[PDB]
């Protein structure tokens, strides 16, 4: 054996403050607490974040992609081109080996 | 920042790696050649000073 | 990067200097301040990522994963304050710190554009997760846990270190951007053989891959709830992304030399969902639903297409919010019974019907309830390891089947049926706690709406 | 001892050191290498007790016969190429002869035996000079001898010695003898990578001194030489444990603290040769010397082991111990990493 | 060692079999007599009589490991006609391992010398078809 | 170059190093907290006490740090003089390669099925 | 020397004794003087890795002047053949052996 304290008792933070956020002891810091936690945390990230994100201008460039997917699709059934060639780089520029 | 600055200052990054990169390899080919000949600034071991000599006349002749 | 590198420092003064009633009050809103402004990562171009300087850059695979780590520290900062409240305030502060100096490596490793800039403080994390959870772990076991972990990880890094090296020798450069461009196939050798397993090893161990994995119950299981809420969130994570960024220097050795990994992934979902469903410590039951979800995380990265990375991608989001979730759920059950014994407390959803929501939210999102980003990570994996293979489809089925089980199953024992009689100190949730629920399910559900950030590059 | 002697003993400690650090003249070297053994010995008894008896002799029966191996190989050298010049060997036997002869007197493996045995049984303070100063004039004549060093040799002595001295830390308890089997450890690093970059053995060496500086000092301020004795640190000086817990975090080269510098440039220097096989056996290795680095920071920092009711008379007490240069070397210690590029003035 | 070593890596795998053996065995013999050495020396023996028994015992165990390893990894290349294949060295790693678990009566001792015997042995085939080096020369 | 010297003479054809050199920054900050570390091993207010002292020990972190990092550069200016002096003596183990174009050379394609 | 304080100084602490051709009391040369003079000028300078092939020439004079070990060599052969001729009886020594 040796000497030792027994384990402390569990504190119930209710009894002392039954209107308690589970934060602090200390009522006023409590308060505090349960204020920027839920003003920074849902008002101002989570809300306003939100909002950044939905109107981030055209993330990943897939808006303009469509725009001048539209554009190239419009010029090659006019002019009679394909619509798509199998050859992503000119063949005349391109040495093959043997 | 707009696709241009960021893209531009892309090809700066992009230079200077590149230059780093190739002096990187050439430090370890001029290290290797200096180390197999000898006849580089680097790996140059100490030979005798040829200063500490004494050219004086002898007590003999013959040296 | 220096936007976030400095005023993440800058909390370690705020901490030190606050007054001693105020230190949690006020690391949190200052955190949480950070987290907001992660968002300007957002910023994101079709062909090129976002690259700052010589030191770090940002693309799609970073980005949503630096915004998921500075968002983090603010939910710790609150799962913390409890256990804690009897430390000393000195203890106190020091326990912050960590905490803070654990974010300040993440946002450099994740965003870190050398490969030896990014080992050096992917190791780095090792020292403050350790100290947190021997230091501050509640068991004997929390020794040993440290032990393992510590030991698990430097087997694996250390060969990484000499091949990285050998990578910069012979390459000239480690500089990602440069990789990119400079970047030769690997032939056949057994020299090359190793060179790959030397590149892959420790992210595996990270993950972990199935029989590397032993590291995780102990160290999940004996660290404090905050230290547990960034191991499954993030540091499983660095596996990940760092799996995700070498394997462009591997091919195509990737082509045979994945095999022998997907088969302990493949089939180590399976044995890993299926522990879950006898195991009697409701930690350790999350612990190996991590290494059931990483297993697929593995498979995607192996097998490389666009499809798999872009799951990939969703998983690691999805499931660090989950699994966060998870923990602190269990974490608000044991700091009022003080045991980690599953079937203890019963039909809780009766003496505490909120959290008993939080609860249902958080077995949903886990068992990947579409339209939840768990399942849009979850099925997109699982369509690119169907054309892999078709037989895969049937390790993937069952793997959902059992899952589903051990995720309600969990939820039914603890939730449902009668309350056990002599456990009388279940006090209402507080609402530190209700919030803390509400801050990993709220960002986990919104981002259904707009999953596009969190597909990673190849989206 | 009168304080006047114990200076003028510490200054031929040291110039005995320098002479060798000097000299362009082997029987200079050795006269160097006898001066800075003749000194030492007092330090060794400077207690008075059988321990430090059998700790002095022990050191002197081993210092003398690496001595006499030494002179036997500068005469060697003498009858081969007729000069004394400090430089390459003239004779493989020479060679052979002078290197074991300096492994003797670094205590490398497998002539370590007396390394721990002897650190144990003389004072922290005196132990302190014999694991840092003492490694200097040996070293320094490695750095010069090393083109006509045999490679199988040297690379044979640093990997026994970072076995040994990782396998037998493992079983210590005493804080000298962990030290002593730590100093053994580090000692391969160092002679594994003088084949291939001798600067980079000098930082190894003066980061090594540094680690081992601190380590020493913060053992002295507390006077504890034991396991156990150091577990009472948190119930005293909760400062002291902290500055344990970083120093034994890098030196067992954890990144992102200094310890770790070392082990990452010789790595670099050893895979540019091709030696891709040795940094990996030698890394892994060294996980022996962080395990047991770790155990002490598990018994001082991170847990809190039990005390006596005596310890309370230690409170109303101030450290009074000199810990001189304390607060720069556990700085050096572990915040170097940033700065790595500065082993540039070694060159 | 490095004439009895030359001996063994020339000449060819498969082709005189009996010759590997004998080379093998003197290499693993000469290993068990350097720890015989070193044990009387540092753990002196109750009597000359039980310094020999020491000696003879770990010399032994020391060239049966060596013998059977030579052996079984040429039998195997000669066999399976595949003289480059590290496998042969870990069949023939493994089965002197497993000899060290019969000479120390030990099944737990045999499986992990087994495994680590035998892995260690193909890496050593490995590093001789790829040159690794051990004791790299210095060249930069 | 100059026998057991610091900075030799010919250094002094470098600039210097700024005064507020991110390094020199760095080295005074360790000064810094190896000036706290004073305080708080001796147990005395570890920010107010001894501002003197604190000061010491941040302007004698910088005094040498300034030295080092003028050595520290000036030896890696010899390290390119000497690298790129030997590859104008010894052009022919440097040949300037003819580069070509990806449009001609043949790398092989390794599908990911 | 690891630190050369000598060269820096301008002082000579021990090199005046490094080599025997160096200056000696009353002007005494060694026996083999040339040849470490020749060794030593061939040298100077250049490095040892180039000095250990490009003046192999010198060093193995000034070797065989050191040891001798060439000159016994062939002065043991003139003996042995002697020794074997006179016991055979074929030679016979002139008047001043
Ligand atoms: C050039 C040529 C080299 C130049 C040298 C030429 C020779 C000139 C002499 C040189 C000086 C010799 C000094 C001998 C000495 O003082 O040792 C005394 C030493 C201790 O003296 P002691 O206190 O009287 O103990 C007496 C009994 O030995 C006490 O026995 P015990 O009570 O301890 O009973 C157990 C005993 C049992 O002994 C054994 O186990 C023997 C096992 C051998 C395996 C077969 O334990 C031992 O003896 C272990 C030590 C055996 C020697 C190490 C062999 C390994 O006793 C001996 O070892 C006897 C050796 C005498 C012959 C020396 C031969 C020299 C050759 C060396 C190798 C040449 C290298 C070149
Ligand atoms: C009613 C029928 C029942 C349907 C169920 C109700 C749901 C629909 C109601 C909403 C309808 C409005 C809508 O969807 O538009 C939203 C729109 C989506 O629709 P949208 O793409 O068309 O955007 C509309 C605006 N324009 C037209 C300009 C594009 O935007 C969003 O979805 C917002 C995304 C929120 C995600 C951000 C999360 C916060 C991040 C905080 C950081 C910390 C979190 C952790 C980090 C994790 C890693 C990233
Ligand atoms: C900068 C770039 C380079 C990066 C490398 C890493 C940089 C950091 C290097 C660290 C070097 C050591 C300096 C650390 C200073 C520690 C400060 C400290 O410990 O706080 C003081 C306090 C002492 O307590 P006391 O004097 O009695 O005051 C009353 C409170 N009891 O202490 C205590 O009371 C603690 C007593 C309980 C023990 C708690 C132990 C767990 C906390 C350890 C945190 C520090 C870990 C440092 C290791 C590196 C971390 C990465
Ligand atoms: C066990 C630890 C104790 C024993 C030490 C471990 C060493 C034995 C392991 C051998 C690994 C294979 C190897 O060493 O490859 C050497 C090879 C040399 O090839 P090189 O000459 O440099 O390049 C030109 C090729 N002609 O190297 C190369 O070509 C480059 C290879 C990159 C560096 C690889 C580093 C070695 C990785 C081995 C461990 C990998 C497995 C990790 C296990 C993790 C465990 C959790
Ligand atoms: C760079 C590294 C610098 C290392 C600085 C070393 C500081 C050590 C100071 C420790 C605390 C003060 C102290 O007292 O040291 C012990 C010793 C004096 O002995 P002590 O027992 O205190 O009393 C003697 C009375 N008979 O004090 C001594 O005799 C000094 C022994 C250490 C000398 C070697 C230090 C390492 C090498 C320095 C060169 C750097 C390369
Ligand atoms: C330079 C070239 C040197 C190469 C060889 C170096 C080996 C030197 C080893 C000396 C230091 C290690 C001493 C040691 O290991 O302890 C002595 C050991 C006794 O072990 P033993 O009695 O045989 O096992 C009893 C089982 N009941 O005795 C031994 O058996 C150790 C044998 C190691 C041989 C290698
Ligand atoms: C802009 C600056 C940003 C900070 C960068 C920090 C980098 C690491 C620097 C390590 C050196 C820390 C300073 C040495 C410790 C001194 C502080 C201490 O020991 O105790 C805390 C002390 C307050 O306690 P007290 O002793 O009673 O003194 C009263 C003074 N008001 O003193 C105090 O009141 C507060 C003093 C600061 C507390 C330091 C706590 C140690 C932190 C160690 C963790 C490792 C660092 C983070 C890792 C990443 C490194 C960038
Ligand atoms: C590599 C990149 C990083 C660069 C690393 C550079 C490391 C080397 C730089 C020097 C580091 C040591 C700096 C020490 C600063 C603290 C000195 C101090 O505050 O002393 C205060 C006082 C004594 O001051 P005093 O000696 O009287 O000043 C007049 C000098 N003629 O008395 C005191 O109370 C001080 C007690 C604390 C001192 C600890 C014990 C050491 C004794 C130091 C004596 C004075 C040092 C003067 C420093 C000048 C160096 C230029
Ligand atoms: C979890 C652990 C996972 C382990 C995975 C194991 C993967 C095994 C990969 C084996 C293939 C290695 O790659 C192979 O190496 C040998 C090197 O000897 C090369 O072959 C080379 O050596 C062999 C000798 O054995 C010769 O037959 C060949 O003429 C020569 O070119 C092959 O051209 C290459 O195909
Ligand atoms: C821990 C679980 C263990 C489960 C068991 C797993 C066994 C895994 C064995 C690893 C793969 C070994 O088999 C590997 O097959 C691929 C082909 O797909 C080969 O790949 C190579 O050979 C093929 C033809 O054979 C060529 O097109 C090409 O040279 C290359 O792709 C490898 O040379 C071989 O090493
Ligand atoms: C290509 C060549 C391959 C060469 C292979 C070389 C293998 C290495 C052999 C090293 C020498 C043998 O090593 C030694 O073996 C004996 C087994 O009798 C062990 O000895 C132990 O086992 C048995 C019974 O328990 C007894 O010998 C003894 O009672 C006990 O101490 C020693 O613990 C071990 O140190
Ligand atoms: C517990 C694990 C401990 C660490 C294990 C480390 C494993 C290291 C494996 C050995 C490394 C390679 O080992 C060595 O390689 C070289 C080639 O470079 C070979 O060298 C050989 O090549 C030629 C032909 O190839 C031979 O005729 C010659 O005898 C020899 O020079 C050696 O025969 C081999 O022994
Ligand atoms: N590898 C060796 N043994 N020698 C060596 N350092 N070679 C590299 C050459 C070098 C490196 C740094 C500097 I600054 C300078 Cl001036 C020269």
């Amino acid at each position: 054996r040796w000497q030792e304290d027994p384990e402390p008792e569990d504190e119930n933070l209710y009894e002392k403050n039954p209107d308690s956020h589970g934060y602090d002891k200390d009522p006023a810091v409590d308060i505090w607490n349960m204020r920027v936690v839920f003003f920074f945390g849902f008002s101002i990230v989570l809300v306003l974040g939100s909002t950044f994100v939905a109107y981030l201008p055209d993330y990943r460039m897939q808006e303009w992609a469509r725009r001048e997917a539209e554009r190239l699709v419009k010029y090659r059934e006019a002019h009679g081109l394909p619509i798509m060639e199998s050859n992503c780089f000119d063949p005349s520029k391109i040495q093959l080996p043997e | 920042d707009g696709p241009e600055k960021n893209y531009e200052r892309t090809m700066a990054i992009l230079q200077i790696e590149a230059e780093k990169a190739e002096l990187r390899l050439k430090e370890l080919e001029v290290r290797r050649l200096m180390r197999a000949r000898g006849d580089g600034p680097w790996f140059h071991y100490p030979t005798i000073d040829k200063e500490l000599i004494d050219h004086s006349p002898k007590a003999t002749p013959d040296n | 990067m220096l936007k976030y590198i400095i005023p993440t420092i800058m909390l370690m003064p705020l901490t030190w200097l606050s007054k001693n009633n105020m230190i949690w009050v006020n690391s949190t809103a200052h955190s949480l301040l950070i987290s907001f402004t992660s968002l300007l990562l957002m910023n994101q171009f079709g062909d090129n990522s976002l690259n700052f300087s010589l030191l770090f850059f940002s693309d799609s695979l970073s980005t949503p994963l630096l915004i998921l780590t500075m968002w983090l520290l603010p939910l710790m900062l609150m799962a913390s304050q409890h256990h804690l409240s009897k430390e000393n305030l000195t203890r106190k502060k020091l326990f912050i710190t960590m905490l803070i100096s654990l974010q300040l490596f993440l946002i450099m490793t994740f965003t870190a554009m050398e490969l030896i800039l990014f080992y050096i403080l992917f190791e780095a994390t090792l020292v403050p997760t350790l100290i947190i959870i021997t230091r501050w772990g509640n068991q004997t076991e929390r020794l040993n846990a440290g032990l393992y972990f510590l030991f698990y990880t430097l087997a694996g890094s250390l060969p990484l270190l000499v091949a990285l090296i050998y990578i910069q020798n012979t390459v000239g450069s480690l500089n990602f951007l440069m990789l990119q461009y400079w970047v030769q196939p690997v032939h056949n050798s057994w020299s090359n053989v190793f060179m790959w397993l030397a590149c892959m090893m420790a992210f595996m161990v990270k993950m972990p891959l199935y029989g590397l994995h032993l590291w995780l119950p102990k160290a999940h299981v004996e660290a404090p709830i905050a230290g547990s809420m960034v191991l499954a969130a993030v540091l499983l994570k660095l596996g990940g992304y760092g799996m995700l960024r070498i394997t462009l220097i591997l091919n195509p050795m990737t082509d045979f030399m994945a095999y022998p990994f997907i088969m302990l992934s493949l089939w180590g979902m399976i044995m890993t969902s299926s522990i879950c469903l006898r195991q009697t410590d409701l930690k350790s039951l999350i612990a190996y639903s991590s290494v059931s979800h990483m297993a697929l995380v593995i498979v995607a990265i192996l097998i490389q297409t666009p499809w798999s990375y872009m799951g990939a991608t969703a998983l690691m989001i999805a499931h660090g919010l989950t699994s966060s979730m998870l923990f602190c759920l269990a974490n608000s059950n044991y700091e009022r019974i003080h045991s980690r014994t599953m079937i203890l407390a019963r039909g809780l959803q009766t003496l505490l019907p909120l959290m008993a929501t939080w609860w249902l939210l958080a077995s949903l999102t886990n068992l990947a309830l579409p339209p939840t980003i768990n399942l849009i990570g979850e099925l997109f994996v699982v369509m690119s390891t169907f054309s892999w293979s078709n037989i895969t489809i049937i390790l993937m089925g069952v793997n959902m089947v059992i899952t589903a089980l051990y995720s309600l199953y969990m939820l039914i024992m603890t939730q449902r049926g009668k309350y056990t009689y002599h456990i009388n100190n279940i006090s209402p949730s507080f609402t530190r706690e209700n919030a803390l629920m509400s801050l990993h399910i709220l960002p986990l559900l919104l981002l259904t709406l707009n999953p596009k950030i969190i597909l990673g590059p190849l989206y | 001892m009168n304080p006047i002697i114990f200076i003028i003993i510490l200054l031929t400690i040291m110039l005995g050191t320098i002479i060798v650090m000097i000299s362009s003249h082997w029987l200079l070297v050795w006269i160097g290498f006898e001066m800075n053994m003749l000194a030492i010995i007092p330090i060794m008894m400077k207690n008075h007790n059988p321990r430090a008896t059998e700790a002095s002799t022990k050191y002197f029966l081993t210092q003398s016969t690496a001595s006499m191996l030494l002179m036997m190989a500068v005469i060697i050298n003498l009858m081969f190429s007729g000069q004394w010049t400090v430089m390459k060997l003239f004779n493989p036997m020479a060679s052979m002869l002078m290197t074991m002869a300096l492994a003797m007197k670094l205590g490398m493996a497998p002539f370590h035996f007396w390394v721990p045995e002897v650190t144990q049984g003389i004072p922290l303070s005196s132990g302190l000079i014999l694991l840092t100063w003492q490694k200097l004039a040996p070293m320094s004549v490695l750095y010069q001898i090393f083109p006509s060093i045999n490679l199988n040799l040297i690379l044979t002595l640093s990997v026994l010695s970072i076995l040994i001295g990782g396998w037998g830390g493992l079983n210590q308890t005493q804080l000298r003898k962990i030290m002593a089997y730590s100093s053994i450890a580090h000692m391969g690093w160092m002679t594994a990578v003088l084949p291939y970059n001798p600067t980079m053995t000098l930082l190894n060496l003066i980061i090594y001194i540094i680690m081992t500086s601190t380590m020493f000092t913060m053992f002295m301020a507390n006077s504890t030489t034991t396991t156990l004795s150091l577990s009472h640190t948190w119930n005293k000086t909760p400062i002291m444990t902290v500055l344990i817990l970083a120093t034994l975090l890098s030196m067992g080269g954890l990144p992102p603290l200094s310890g770790f510098m070392p082990k990452w440039m010789i790595i670099q220097e050893m895979t540019k040769n091709n030696s891709i096989i040795l940094p990996t056996f030698m890394a892994i290795t060294a996980l022996l010397n962080l395990y047991f680095y770790m155990r002490l920071t598990y018994s001082t920092t991170l847990t809190m082991f039990p005390s006596t009711n005596n310890m309370k008379m230690k409170w109303q007490f101030p450290l009074m111990k000199k810990m001189t240069f304390l607060p720069t070397m556990v700085v050096l210690s572990t915040m170097m990493l940033p700065l790595t590029p500065m082993l540039s003035v070694l060159e | 060692a490095k004439t009895v070593l030359r001996q063994y890596w020339d000449i060819p795998e498969g082709t005189e079999c009996h010759r590997k053996t004998y080379a093998t065995t003197s290499i693993g013999g000469a290993a068990g007599l350097v720890v015989s050495a070193y044990s009387v020396a540092l753990k002196t023996p109750t009597s000359f009589l039980e310094g020999v028994a020491r000696t003879g015992r770990y010399t032994f165990t020391a060239a049966a490991i060596g013998a059977i390893f030579g052996l079984t990894s040429c039998i195997s290349a000669q066999v399976r006609e595949k003289p480059d294949d590290p496998l042969n060295y870990l069949i023939g790693g493994c089965a002197g391992g497993l000899i060290l678990g019969a000479r120390t009566r030990s099944y737990g001792i045999g499986a992990a010398a087994c495994a680590y015997m035998g892995l260690t042995a193909a890496l050593v085939k490995m590093g001789q078809l790829e040159g690794w080096q051990v004791f790299a020369e210095p060249k930069v | 170059r100059a026998t057991f010297q610091f900075l030799p003479d010919e250094a002094r054809s470098l600039p210097p190093p700024k005064l507020t050199d991110p390094r020199l920054a760095f080295v005074g900050f360790l000064g810094y907290c190896s000036g706290l570390i004073d305080n708080a091993i001796r147990r005395r207010p570890v920010l107010l006490a001894g501002l003197h002292r604190q000061l010491l020990y941040i302007t004698s972190f910088v005094f040498v740090g300034y030295y080092l990092l003028k050595r520290q550069d000036y030896m890696y200016a010899v390290r390119d003089h000497d690298m790129f002096s030997y590859i104008k003596s010894h052009p022919e183990d440097f040949p300037e390669k003819d580069k070509k174009t990806y449009g001609e050379v043949f790398e092989e394609f390794h599908p990911v099925r | 020397p690891f630190f050369d304080v000598q060269k820096r100084l301008g002082v000579d602490l021990d090199r005046w004794m490094t080599i025997q051709s160096a200056e000696q009391p009353h002007k005494i040369p060694s026996r083999c003087h040339a040849f470490e003079k020749e060794w030593i000028e061939c040298a100077h300078g250049i490095g040892s890795i180039r000095a250990e092939k490009e003046c192999k020439i010198e060093f193995e004079d000034f070797r065989e002047c050191l040891l001798r070990q060439k000159t016994m060599k062939r002065l043991h052969a003139i003996r042995r053949q002697r020794e074997k001729l006179i016991k055979e009886g074929k030679y016979t020594p002139p008047p001043h052996h």
